[PDB]
């Protein structure tokens, strides 16, 4: 502990993140008159919107006409009603002026004849408030808007003074008296530690798909903002809905775009049957993530497989035209040569439901502000913020529509923005902290660094992976869960028990993804705690015990004929979990989803019906 | 069984003056994936742990891997192992680089650069900003088809020779694509003061048409013709 | 602002594209005139192209001055010596032809 | 931070290092255009070598040209010498020629793909051969 150079710094405002939403979130603080740092344990560039294929999503209507109130209502029916509507109010409104935005830096998105931005028809979106057909609002640059998105967004932060902490990584929050001060980062090129602090933290760290075995994810995506947050005390909400993307390669799991769906392709089972309109007759093999991918698993179930083992089924691009499939998707018509040694044009791809979204995370406003849950009441943490993956002001609820994350990145990584500006000035007094404050992180990096334990950190990463793809699958029951919750308590007590071999300062990746496995099992800890915790059929989660979506009413037959039901025993609500780090325990509880809009007059709340494509 | 060795480069900055060395690593095929990567990240998590290295996607599109796998610059998660086991693959960093760490070379000269010709929009007007998209017909969209894929891994500036010898006063390949990128962008104003920049005998004028950096490049693209279009231009436009 | 080095490349080009014209039409008609024109293009193209080979391998500033300086004498020395050979002797042209029946 | 500060910053970092240059002659992968630029230059620099040896020592030595000859003609005027030492002359000249006319098609923007780099590198060596055994028999 006393062997580590402490280097501290004074900055205005802290990123953490340098994705989508980290990069919004960085330049638009320096834009607004703010010293802004921005800490990124890899080069911007690198980080996983990159990987992004299907696009972002709004209601420009350059297809057709179209209006911001209809995207609105698709994304509260695809949250399954555990979507706050506060905060999909805001994202649908400022869909269509922040992808214009986004053109306007420099985004080279796919052009129609009229010039304006090319939209595509995506999974679960409607015209008409679900009553008009298909709906046509996906904004994409090609099969890449993801990495057009990244690079045109890291272009532009190169115009303002933030200072990139490039390849950091960020141990832990810097807390005092309940309010946040700044972090505290590893300097991965010397090994060097950093205490940045700041009168405002923005958390934007992404997801945690490293969680499971079998990921559309990047390595990276090991949840460490959504770690630093709950090694603080504060809650973590909705972790139990993990989204499993419907179509992914067979082999090293790699990410096929629902994209592929929206231009007309088809997914077809063992038989031949085009099996999406068995299951889905209305919005056929083009319905929510959640659905399809149930469909997906409940055939292979049956015994209706392709391969040596029997175990996947097929994405068919050998109808469409071959014009079409090189003009919108050269991205994926090479991954597929690559991975799979797939011909798109005259072959189909095997396809697997793998892990792909988190839309849990750290609780939210509208405005981004992280919300701790005392009293039973919502209060906002002062100084820490929270946007993209890594955040849940769960515009997303219990299922994420389709290209709707881009979006989410923008809209609030500018929210997250505009919430420190118009609240405080730049220059206003950076609190003083502590001379000791941060001790366990580094008392942790010491010991992390110089393990001479009995269970290598590969060998315990791939047992949480394992346990954690068996137990908490696109289906799941209580007698699975419970031994799966077992299995990771078990596996938590043995991060003292683990071995590592690099014992140098300088780029220890050794180190740092065994810093990565601490901060994925307490992400993998809730995920499996409030899964068996929730006892109904929600969106993603699926309990075949309880296959009854369990709301405050009976919404399928008429209301107001009904006695509410009381908080305590539906399940129409949000999962707060918490985590005492020294022995694992998981304590739970839970706040209500908020149905109020932003102006009722003006885009009208959309109360919790049957829901099915 | 069938088993591959792999011949690779090694130097620990924290260990008292230690000698830049090769070390060799064998590996069952079987118990593997196809690509290097699958490779590397094996040996890392059973082997040798000290191997440091950079990784993220698996996929080809963030290109974090970059090295010189078996003498040529290209992504590891993309060149899968050759299977004729009498060979031995050698795996080095990406050629003259300073190392950091064994495969992990120093690309803060590389990114400072790219920041210098201004990777973004420039409007003369940018007051209206903003608020309507900006016209761009499909034509001029296809302009910039080959260019924009570029995830700046950083294979082809590595292979230049000319990048070798002037790392410090020529761009390089992946660079000169980019200002090209913005130069070709129907939308960008900027496209005069953009070529005024290269004005001198090393920011664009170290090329020779050695043509390593379109060979190597891992994604397909061609750098070194945009290269020659730029030459084109720089004759070419006037005042 | 003023484009220079832009100028010097299509110069480089230019004289280029003589040299490759010039090596045919001298030996189509070997006269006098096209022996001096032809001795301006060799020493020209020659100065440029060493001067690229100098420009890419030394190194700072101490060397630079000097090899620039060492090229342009050698470059003068060149030029000189070919006209002097023209003028006083049978010229580069009739020199080929004579070296070569032999 | 700007991007001139950053490339001084890169300078002064790890030339006061114990960093070592990743090996880049010693291993990179041999290529027929990379090797035909090295002898594109080698060619380009003995030529005009050549051209100056011959400019200086008619500025220099005594003699004319005339004379010059005559004592290169009383040593054994050898067929199996002769063409030899007049091939070894035309060879590089021929190369450099062949190749520079490339370089021309390349500056127009033309012949850019591997393909074509491939195909036309193979043209200029077999015109090479063709025209230096050639031009060693007029
Ligand atoms: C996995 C995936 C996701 C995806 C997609 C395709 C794939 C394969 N396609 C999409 C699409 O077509 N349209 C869309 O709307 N979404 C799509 N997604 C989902 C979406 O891309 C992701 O949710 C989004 O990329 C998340 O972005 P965000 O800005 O929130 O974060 P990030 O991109 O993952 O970047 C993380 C950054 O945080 C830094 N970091 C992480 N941990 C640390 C610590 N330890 N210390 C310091 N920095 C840290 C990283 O450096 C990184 O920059
Ligand atoms: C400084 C120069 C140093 C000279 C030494 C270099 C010698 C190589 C020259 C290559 C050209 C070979 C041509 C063969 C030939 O038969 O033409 C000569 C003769 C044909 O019979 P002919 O009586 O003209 O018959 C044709 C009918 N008109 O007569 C001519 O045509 C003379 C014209 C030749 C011009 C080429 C000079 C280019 C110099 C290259 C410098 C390379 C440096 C090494
Ligand atoms: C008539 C046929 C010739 C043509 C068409 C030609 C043209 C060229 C071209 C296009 C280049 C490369 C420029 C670049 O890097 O893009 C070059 C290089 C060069 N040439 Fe020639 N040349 C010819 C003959 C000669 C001769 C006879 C000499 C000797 C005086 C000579 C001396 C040089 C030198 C010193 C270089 C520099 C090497 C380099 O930078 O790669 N060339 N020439
Ligand atoms: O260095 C060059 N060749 C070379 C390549 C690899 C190893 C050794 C030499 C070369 C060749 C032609 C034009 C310009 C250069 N250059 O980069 O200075
Ligand atoms: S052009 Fe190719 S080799 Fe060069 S940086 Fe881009 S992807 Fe890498
Ligand atoms: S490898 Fe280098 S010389 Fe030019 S075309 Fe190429 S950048
Ligand atoms: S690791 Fe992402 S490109 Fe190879």
């Amino acid at each position: 502990s006393t062997q580590y150079p402490v280097v501290d710094h004074e900055f205005d405002a802290v990123v953490v993140g340098a994705g989508g939403a980290g990069l919004r979130a960085a330049f638009g603080l320096s834009e607004a008159g703010f010293n802004t740092a921005c800490v990124t344990k890899l080069f911007p560039t690198r980080s996983h919107t990159v990987a992004a294929q299907g696009g972002i999503n709004a209601a420009l209507g350059n297809m057709e006409e179209d209006n911001w109130r209809w995207h609105f209502y698709d994304t509260v029916k695809g949250s399954d009603w555990l979507g706050d509507q506060d905060a999909i109010h805001y994202m649908t409104e400022q869909a269509p002026a922040s992808v214009v935005e986004l053109e306007n830096y420099g985004m080279p998105f796919s052009r129609t004849e009229d010039g304006k931005i090319y939209q595509r028809a995506f999974g679960g979106q409607s015209l008409k408030f679900g009553k008009g057909g298909q709906a046509h609002r996906c904004c994409c640059v090609a099969d890449r808007t993801g990495h057009s998105l990244l690079h045109t967004l890291y272009g532009r932060s190169l115009r303002y003074d933030t200072s990139y902490f490039v390849e950091y990584f960020a141990l832990d929050l810097l807390m005092e008296n309940g309010e946040c001060r700044g972090v505290i980062a590893l300097c991965i090129e010397d090994g060097s530690i950093h205490r940045i602090r700041a009168r405002n933290t923005v958390v934007a760290t992404g997801g945690y798909g490293r969680t499971y075995f079998s990921c559309t994810s990047a390595h990276t995506s090991t949840g460490d903002g959504t770690a630093m947050v709950t090694r603080a005390g504060l809650p973590c909400q909705d972790l139990e809905f993990v989204q499993f993307h419907p179509t992914g390669i067979y082999g090293a799991g790699c990410l096929i775009t629902e994209g592929c769906r929206g231009e007309g392709g088809i997914l077809i089972n063992s038989q031949g049957e085009r099996f999406m309109e068995r299951y889905a007759p209305v919005a056929k093999d083009l319905a929510s993530r959640d659905v399809v991918s149930r469909s997906m698993t409940l055939e292979i179930r049956e015994g209706r497989g392709c391969g040596p083992e029997k175990d996947h089924v097929y994405l068919q691009l050998h109808h469409l035209p071959p014009e079409q499939l090189a003009v919108r998707l050269p991205g994926i018509s090479e991954t597929a040569m690559i991975f799979a040694g797939v011909d798109v044009t005259k072959e189909p791809i095997p396809v697997l439901p793998t892990v792909h979204y988190n839309m849990g995370g750290i609780p939210t406003n509208y405005k981004g502000q992280v919300l701790r849950h005392v009293n039973g009441q919502d209060q906002v943490v002062p100084g820490l913020y929270a946007c993209g993956e890594a955040a849940c002001a769960s515009v997303h609820g219990a299922n994420r529509l389709g290209a709707n994350s881009l979006l989410d990145l923008v809209v609030f990584g500018r929210a997250c923005a505009l919430s420190i500006a118009e609240s405080c000035r730049p220059g206003d007094k950076v609190p003083s902290i502590k001379p000791n404050a941060g001790e366990e992180s580094v008392m942790n990096l010491d010991k992390l660094r110089f393990a001479n334990g009995t269970i290598r950190t590969s060998e315990l990463r791939l047992s949480m992976q394992k346990s954690m793809q068996s137990h908490a699958a696109v289906f799941r029951v209580g007698s699975v869960l419970q031994e799966g919750c077992e299995k990771i308590l078990r596996l938590y007590g043995d991060l003292q028990h683990l071995k590592t071999f690099d014992r140098g300062m300088v780029w220890n990746t050794d180190l740092v993804e065994t810093l990565e496995l601490q901060n994925l099992m307490l992400c993998a800890l809730q995920t499996i705690y409030g899964a068996e915790a929730r006892k109904e059929s929600r969106g993603a989660h699926a309990r075949e015990d309880f296959k009854e979506r369990v709301d405050e009413y009976d919404y399928s037959k008429p209301i107001q004929g009904q006695q509410k039901k009381p908080f305590q025993e539906h399940w129409r609500k949000h999962t707060l979990s918490y985590v005492d780090v020294k022995t694992g325990k998981v304590s739970l509880e839970y706040r209500p989803v908020i149905d109020k809009t932003l102006n009722e007059a003006d885009c009208a709340t959309v109360p919790p019906a049957i829901r099915s494509y | 069984p069938r088993i591959k060795k792999f011949a690779i480069y090694r130097w620990d900055p924290d260990k008292t003056g230690d000698k830049p060395h090769m070390q060799t690593y064998e590996i069952d095929l079987n118990n593997c994936g196809p690509m290097v990567l699958d490779a590397l990240i094996k040996i890392k998590n059973e082997i040798d742990s000290t191997l440091t290295f950079r990784r993220s996607c698996r996929e080809g599109i963030c290109g974090s891997c970059a090295m010189n796998i078996n003498g040529g610059n290209t992504l590891a998660c993309t060149r899968r192992i050759d299977t004729n086991l009498d060979k031995v693959s050698k795996i080095y960093p990406l050629p003259h680089m300073y190392v950091i760490k064994d495969l992990v070379p120093d690309l803060s000269n590389f990114y400072a650069q790219y920041k210098s010709i201004e990777p973004y929009l420039k409007k003369k007007d940018e007051s209206q900003e903003g608020k309507q998209q900006y016209l761009q017909s499909i034509e001029e969209r296809e302009k910039l088809d080959g260019l924009y894929e570029c995830i700046l891994c950083a294979c082809c500036s590595t292979s230049c020779p000319s990048y070798w010898w002037n790392g410090d006063k020529y761009l390089g390949p992946a660079v000169l694509m980019q200002a090209y990128r913005w130069m070709i962008d129907s939308r960008d104003d900027f496209t005069e003061e953009r070529l005024a920049k290269l004005q001198d005998p090393f920011s664009l004028y170290r090329c020779h048409t050695i043509m390593n950096c379109t060979g190597t490049c891992p994604k397909g693209l061609n750098p070194g013709k945009a290269i020659a279009e730029i030459k084109k231009m720089m004759a070419t436009y006037k005042e | 602002s003023s484009k220079a080095a832009s100028l010097h490349w299509t110069g480089e080009r230019v004289v280029s594209v003589l040299l490759l014209g010039l090596l045919p039409a001298a030996y189509l008609n070997p006269c006098s005139a096209m022996d001096y024109s032809l001795a301006a293009a060799l020493t020209l193209h020659g100065h440029w192209g060493i001067g690229q080979v100098v420009t890419d391998y030394v190194r700072g500033d101490a060397l630079q001055k000097a090899a620039k300086a060492g090229l342009l004498a050698l470059s003068a020395f060149t030029f000189a010596g070919l006209c002097y050979f023209n003028y006083h002797d049978v010229g580069i042209c009739k020199a080929v032809a004579m070296l070569w029946k032999l | 931070t700007t991007a001139k500060e950053e490339m001084e910053r890169f300078w002064n970092k790890n030339l006061g290092s114990n960093r070592p240059l990743s090996p880049h002659i010693t291993i990179y992968r041999w290529s027929l255009p990379m090797a035909m630029s090295i002898c594109h230059r080698g060619t380009g620099i003995a030529l005009s070598a050549g051209v100056s040896l011959f400019g200086l020592s008619a500025l220099l030595l005594p003699g004319n040209f005339e004379s010059h000859l005559e004592l290169v003609k009383s040593l054994c005027l050898g067929p199996t010498l002769i063409y030899t030492a007049k091939f070894g002359i035309v060879f590089p000249l021929m190369y450099h020629t062949w190749n520079g006319i490339r370089h021309l098609i390349w500056d127009l923007g033309k012949g850019l793909t591997i393909p074509q780099l491939t195909q036309s590198g193979v043209v200029v060596l077999i015109l090479t051969v063709l025209s230096s055994v050639g031009l060693a028999a007029m």
